[PDB]
């Protein structure tokens, strides 16, 4: 991935999630849980549904043609009609495979930049009250528990309240 | 401890499946879904469109009015199915343009006929043949009047008929090619005949050419078959001193959906929207590698036989 | 305060655009251009090509010399248009092949003539029909020359014309069909007529065929009309014992960026580099939907009608 | 967009801006005051203008053809001329749809992306003597007037300069 | 210091290249690689297909059987090439519908022939002429055999031949225009004679033309070329009273590789896969710029001379 | 770039590395030196290498055909058969044109990725314990010799050791 999130620094997928497509493990006062984040396993989602229909158009109903078999020998005329068949197959066989190449890179890319997209949602929210661990892993420097983990979830933390808090945690290091 | 780690993932499944990106040949993601249709559904289905089972007669010969092919007399289609045990049994012939006329028959999608009162003067009428048996009695196509002398005369044909309609009208005719002077001059006083189909803007003569071909059906003589579209308002003439296969009325042309396809696959009692020689085949994908001969509301033929396109995202299992 | 805040941002506008995505259906942006022209100019622009109307003329008749085609005598175009008016008012004709020749001389680009000093010995030229009147006075194609029996002769012809020009000579000539053996004699001695143009390269025999076709300006007789390419150092040869109608001379036969068009549309004074049917199109977008039929600087022609190509950012407006 | 800027950690975007497509709005010690950003609003026209002239040839003369509508019904020819040029125009019309996704996707895309190029080039500016407030908003620890935000905007911003100060208003805090 | 400090970078180099991308015209990259083969060979590898050089004659004479083409006797080839220098040197033809016969031949990628054992009872056979030279001797194509009347007789000729064969058989036969009634009668009794050759299925009727045509190699008359394909189980007949120029046995006709090639540039001992009028080209870029006409493992032919793909990321150096 | 890192943030290319496509310099207590990092280089050369084989189908034998070439003038057929070719040739061009374009857009814009993947792998590591310079530069609050850059490099870096000798540094400040 372009962004380097899904198979970077995010170690690996969760299939313990049966749940969403992104998501939140969290360790706490309370204990550990899990919960899925539904606006971005929405956008993705929602960018991947009819993702063909963005580029081929309906299938068309199409009647009578030109023949492409044949059983007499007859030059001219059968070479061009064998051409002109060979030329469209060609040029469609063309078209589908850069599709597909082209589909599946944005595909993959836009998955990935909503994994990132919300890893950077959720460490702008902390601000200094926590740290970027590497593994896509914030460690909070303050006591949460799972309303607190519940309201950075929601959008709804305020590190205001924390910051204090947060700074005793952090600073009482130094040698 | 008294402080939290909150970690950010993202779901992976047991069964990942391979996909190909720009940047991968190969590269596994949650979920992939077929692009490509490859299996058939080893049938013809009866429906949506109307198919006509071609049995044992062919498209043309339905429309000339072989013996065996009486049952067709009064059909249309949207698809005309054009099997391969397919045979003639009527007079020997051979249309100058076949594909042709094989082709303006199909799309019209229809062999019914509409009689006319032609006036053939002091000549004999219904000219029948031992190699075209209806039933087990001597007989001729049905679309076609084979005229011969009558008494020791064959006049000049001077007869006319009108398009007064407000369509094109599709006349079937012909001539007669004998194998000896012997044979010619016996059903048609002259020693060389011909036949001027005309009309206000357009115009062919036939000459008949003697001479022994090999036998089919007990027959060393031949007929040849032509076309002539008269338009609304226009006019038929047709001038003939000998050889002349008449016209029995017209056919009338229309602009549609229909056509002809060569199959040997069974028809059946299901429902679809895309028809090949292989049988019918599944609408829902974009693309097919059944065959590229298709009839109807059809995914666009490749030559690959399988297309995956990824529906999920990066598949990374534990490690 | 004591202290600052800095914000970044980007532009909105009141009036977005919906356009389409490989993400998303419909999604706003600042601004999005059309890249499919839909309206035609209604007309046909006498610049920059060269349009020459046929107005009540086809193609063919202004070159074979139709007497209310001599307007068209000393023509050239880029584009000839043909109306739909258009008839025909000369002798009845037919041209097997007639497409073909419509469109060697429409990429030819024009209907000049030049004459060449044939020599028909002994058989009285210019033969003249009520059907083609110039006038008020029979007459015929100015460009051929209808020979008929001159006392009671029609010799064997065998004329000959090289081609010592640096170039392909186009000769168009034809034969006479009559109505009845009793008009073929009397107008070309023999019973049976026949034509044989020839070159070191190639030939073609054709032979009358006699017979009542239906009336066109008073007029059951026809002729068929045939070409012939001398090539240069090569060189022309009729051989006829009756019923030729002869070449005058030949065109010059051009490569070039000419053509013809059926349109009905008027011819007015406007600048453009692209033709339909429909009239002048823009030349700016890449796509184009009025049309299939093109000649000149076109956009290519695309089923869809309208397509929004993005020229900003996406749109987001206050909330 | 990918890189969740526009549309996303940016609230929404601003009409009174008929100034240029990115810039900046501060407020400070002289009051409030915004300032388009040209060099980022130069990238991102630059890349859209002539967009599609790198793609489709510039249109070409195209004279005498093939005949593409029929008075008489003549089979096997006319059935291959039709079938030419049907052929033709399906092909085009695929090209001509996924162009424009591709296109405009590549759009979306690149503005998103100069959006967030210029966010960061600014917090990398800034140091530790400022503080991502979420919304693509800079709180500056230090006095900070027009000729201040001025030179953040020129690229001449010296942290080094107001590191001590910034200090003390960050780390007055702790309880 | 007592601290240190980390740099990341990526590499330049000193010889940058520009490409094309979605955002730029020219954008300098590390490198980047050619796309559309755009130098030819300038010569025609002798490998690793099997190319005939037709030198002086074309691929229908060397079929025919034209005196100077009697080297290419026993040959098939992958690739038939045909140099502009080619001449015919044996009595002067035409064939109707050329090309095709060319094209039928050519794809069979041979021109040997077998013989069979026809009889022409009560006609003189081997008609030679000035026209054709075999050493310097008359003569005529080896393939025909040009029958004519024998004493004061030429019966009808009734010559029948089966294909036992479990192939197609191709049968190349003629017809002769003699240039006056005179030569006619002398030497085909009748005045006017014709050929009927015919199967179960289809038949060719053709009346020969009286008349002079330019001189060619001193000759006036002409002969017309047409052939018949033979199924197996079917049956040839061949029906004549005068001017026949008679087949001498079948050509095998084959599904296969092959074609014919017009192209003027010298054949080389070299290793290729693809060949072009230009000469061979290489095999490694997926487009091309030498040639539209191409023969085997080609490129595909664009209307560009170059096309830059990067390999390497954007180069950018000091400063 | 879309990333902003490639002619962006990052000044310019090293020409001096004839070793990979990206790396490191550094300057420490032994001195200074170079070292090229192979995974970010393999990452990248892997997507480049048979980029077009993942569109374009293994060139195809093709043998007898149409004739593209007439001595002699015909009309109607000719006029087919002629622009046959001429919409092949045209439809090719114009995928051909769209491909490079494609193709080279996704090169720029991986490797792009591939640097801003490998500085941000960095940054991750070492936490409050070093500076970003802005220029894709770190500067690194300890004492790090060669084993120590070495380290950061193999991605066995551990900044808890360094935490309390890193704060002294950075906090020797204020005023
Ligand atoms: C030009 O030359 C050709 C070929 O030489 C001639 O055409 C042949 O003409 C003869 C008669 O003159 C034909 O002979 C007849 O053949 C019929 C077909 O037989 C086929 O099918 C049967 C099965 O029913 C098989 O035996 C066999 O496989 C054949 O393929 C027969 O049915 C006829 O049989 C009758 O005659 C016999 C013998 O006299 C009687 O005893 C029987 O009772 C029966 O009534 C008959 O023999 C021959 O088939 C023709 N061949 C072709 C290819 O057409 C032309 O006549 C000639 N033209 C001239 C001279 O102008
Ligand atoms: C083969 O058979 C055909 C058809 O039966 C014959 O062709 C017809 O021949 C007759 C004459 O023998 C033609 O009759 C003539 O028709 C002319 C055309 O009339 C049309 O236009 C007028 C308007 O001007 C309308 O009245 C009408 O709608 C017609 O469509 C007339 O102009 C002629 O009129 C003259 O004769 C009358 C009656 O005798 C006189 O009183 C008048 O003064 C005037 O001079 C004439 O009647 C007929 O049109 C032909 N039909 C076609 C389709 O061509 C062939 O003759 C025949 N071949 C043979 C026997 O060999
Ligand atoms: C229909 O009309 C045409 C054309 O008018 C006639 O065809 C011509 O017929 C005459 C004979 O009647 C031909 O004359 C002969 O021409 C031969 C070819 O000459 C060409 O090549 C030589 C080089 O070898 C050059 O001189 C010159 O450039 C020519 O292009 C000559 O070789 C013959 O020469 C013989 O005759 C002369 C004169 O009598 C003797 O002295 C010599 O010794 C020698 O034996 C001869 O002259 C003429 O070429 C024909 N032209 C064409 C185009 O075919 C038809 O005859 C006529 N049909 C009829 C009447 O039914
Ligand atoms: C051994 C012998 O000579 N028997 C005579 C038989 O000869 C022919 O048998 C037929 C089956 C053919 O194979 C032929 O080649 C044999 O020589 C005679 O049979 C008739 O022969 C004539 C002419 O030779 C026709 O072949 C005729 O055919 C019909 C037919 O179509 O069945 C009769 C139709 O009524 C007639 N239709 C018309 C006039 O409209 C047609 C038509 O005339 C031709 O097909 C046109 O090409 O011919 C055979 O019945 C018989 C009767 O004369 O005598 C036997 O002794
Ligand atoms: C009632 C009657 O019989 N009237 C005679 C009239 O008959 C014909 O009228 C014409 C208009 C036709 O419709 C015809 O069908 C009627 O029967 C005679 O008119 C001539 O008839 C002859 C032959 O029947 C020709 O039709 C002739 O046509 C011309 C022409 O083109 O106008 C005269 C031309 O000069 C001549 N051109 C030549 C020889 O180069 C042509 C040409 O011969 C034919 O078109 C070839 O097909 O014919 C009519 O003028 C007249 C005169 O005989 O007598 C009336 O009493
Ligand atoms: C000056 C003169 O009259 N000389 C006589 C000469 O006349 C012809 O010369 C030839 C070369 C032609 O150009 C011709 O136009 C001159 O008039 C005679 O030469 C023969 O003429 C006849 C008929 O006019 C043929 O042209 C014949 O040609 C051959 C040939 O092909 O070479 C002889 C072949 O054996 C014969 N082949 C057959 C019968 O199978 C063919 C064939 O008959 C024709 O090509 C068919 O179209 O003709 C010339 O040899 C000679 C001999 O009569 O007398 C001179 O005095
Ligand atoms: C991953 O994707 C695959 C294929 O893309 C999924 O199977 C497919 O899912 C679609 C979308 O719902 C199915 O369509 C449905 O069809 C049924 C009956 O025809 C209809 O009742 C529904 O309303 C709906 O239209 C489709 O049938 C099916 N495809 C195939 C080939 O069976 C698959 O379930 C997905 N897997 C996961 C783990 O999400
Ligand atoms: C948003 O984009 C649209 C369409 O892309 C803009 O209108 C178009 O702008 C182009 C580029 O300048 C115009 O071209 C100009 O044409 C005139 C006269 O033909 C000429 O004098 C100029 O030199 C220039 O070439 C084009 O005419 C115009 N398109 C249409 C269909 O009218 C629009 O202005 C843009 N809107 C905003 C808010 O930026
Ligand atoms: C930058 O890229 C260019 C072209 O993409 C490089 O030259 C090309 O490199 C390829 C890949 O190795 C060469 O293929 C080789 O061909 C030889 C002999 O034909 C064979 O022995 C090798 O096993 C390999 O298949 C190719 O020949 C060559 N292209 C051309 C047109 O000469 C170039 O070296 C690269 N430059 C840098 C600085 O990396
Ligand atoms: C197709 O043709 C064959 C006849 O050739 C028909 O099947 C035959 O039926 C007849 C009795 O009516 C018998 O000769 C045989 O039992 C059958 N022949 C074979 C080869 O099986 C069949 O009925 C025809 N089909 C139609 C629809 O008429
Ligand atoms: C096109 O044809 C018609 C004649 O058929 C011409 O218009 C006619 O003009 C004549 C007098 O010259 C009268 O018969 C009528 O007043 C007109 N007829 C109609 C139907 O309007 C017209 O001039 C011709 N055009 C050209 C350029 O010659
Ligand atoms: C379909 O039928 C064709 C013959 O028309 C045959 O060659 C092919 O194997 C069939 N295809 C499939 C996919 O069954
Ligand atoms: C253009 O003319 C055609 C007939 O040639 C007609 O069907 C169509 O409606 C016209 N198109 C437009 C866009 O006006
Ligand atoms: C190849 O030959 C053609 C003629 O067939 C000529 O026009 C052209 O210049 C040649 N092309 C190259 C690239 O040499």
């Amino acid at each position: 991935g372009i962004f380097g999130a899904i198979a970077g620094f995010i170690e690996n997928g969760w299939e313990g999630m049966v749940d969403g497509w992104y998501g939140f493990r969290y360790q706490n006062s309370e204990g550990t849980g899990q919960a899925a984040d539904l606006k971005s396993t929405q956008a993705a989602i929602d960018q991947i549904n009819g993702k063909l229909n963005r580029v081929i158009e309906r299938t068309n109903e199409k009647f009578h043609q030109i023949e492409k078999e044949f059983s007499e020998v007859e030059g001219r005329i059968q070479d061009l009609e064998k051409y002109v068949e060979d030329t469209k197959i060609d040029l469609w066989s063309y078209n589908a495979e850069l599709l597909v190449a082209l589909e599946n890179q944005h595909t993959i890319d836009l998955t990935d930049a909503e994994m990132n997209k919300l890893f950077e949602k959720t460490r702008r929210q902390l601000r200094e009250n926590a740290e970027d661990m590497g593994d896509g892993c914030f460690k909070i420097y303050h006591k949460c528990d799972n309303a607190c983990i519940e309201s950075i979830r929601t959008g709804t933390y305020d590190h205001y309240i924390y910051r204090d808090e947060a700074l005793n945690n952090r600073f009482q290091s130094g040698r | 401890n008294n402080t939290a780690t909150l970690c950010l993932g993202h779901h992976a499944v047991a069964n990942g499946t391979l996909v190909k990106t720009m940047s991968d040949d190969q590269i596994e993601v949650t979920n992939a879904t077929e692009l490509v249709q490859s299996i058939s559904m080893g049938k013809i289905c009866n429906k949506s469109y109307r198919i006509l089972d071609g049995r044992n007669c062919t498209l043309i010969d339905a429309m000339l009015g072989d013996p065996h092919c009486d049952a067709f007399q009064y059909e249309s289609w949207d698809l005309f199915i054009e099997r391969s045990n397919a045979f003639s049994n009527c007079y020997p012939y051979d249309i100058p343009d076949y594909a042709s006329l094989r082709s303006i028959v199909a799309s019209s999608g229809t062999v019914e006929f509409t009689a006319e009162g032609f006036t053939w003067t002091g000549v004999t009428q219904n000219g029948r043949s031992g190699a075209c048996k209806r039933g087990s009695a001597d007989s001729f196509f049905s679309r076609l009047n084979w005229l011969t002398k009558s008494g020791s005369s064959y006049p000049t044909l001077n007869v006319t008929m009108p398009n007064n309609k407000n369509f094109d009208k599709l006349y079937i005719w012909g001539i007669h090619h004998p194998s000896s002077n012997q044979e010619q001059t016996k059903l048609y006083i002259q020693e060389s005949g011909r036949v001027t189909v005309s009309t206000k803007r357009s115009q062919q003569t036939i000459i008949p050419n003697i001479g022994s071909r090999p036998l089919v059906r007990g027959q060393s003589g031949r007929i040849s078959i032509y076309w002539t579209i008269v338009k609304p308002g226009d006019i038929l003439m047709i001038n003939s001193n000998g050889n002349l296969v008449a016209p029995r009325g017209y056919f009338k042309l229309n602009t549609g959906k229909s056509s002809v396809m060569r199959s040997d696959v069974p028809i059946d009692i299901c429902v679809s929207e895309c028809i090949t020689p292989n049988g019918s085949i599944s609408n829902d994908k974009p693309f097919q590698n059944v065959n590229k001969v298709t009839y109807g509301k059809c995914p666009k033929y490749i030559r690959q036989n399988t297309l995956k396109l990824a529906t999920g995202m990066r598949n990374v299992p534990e490690k």
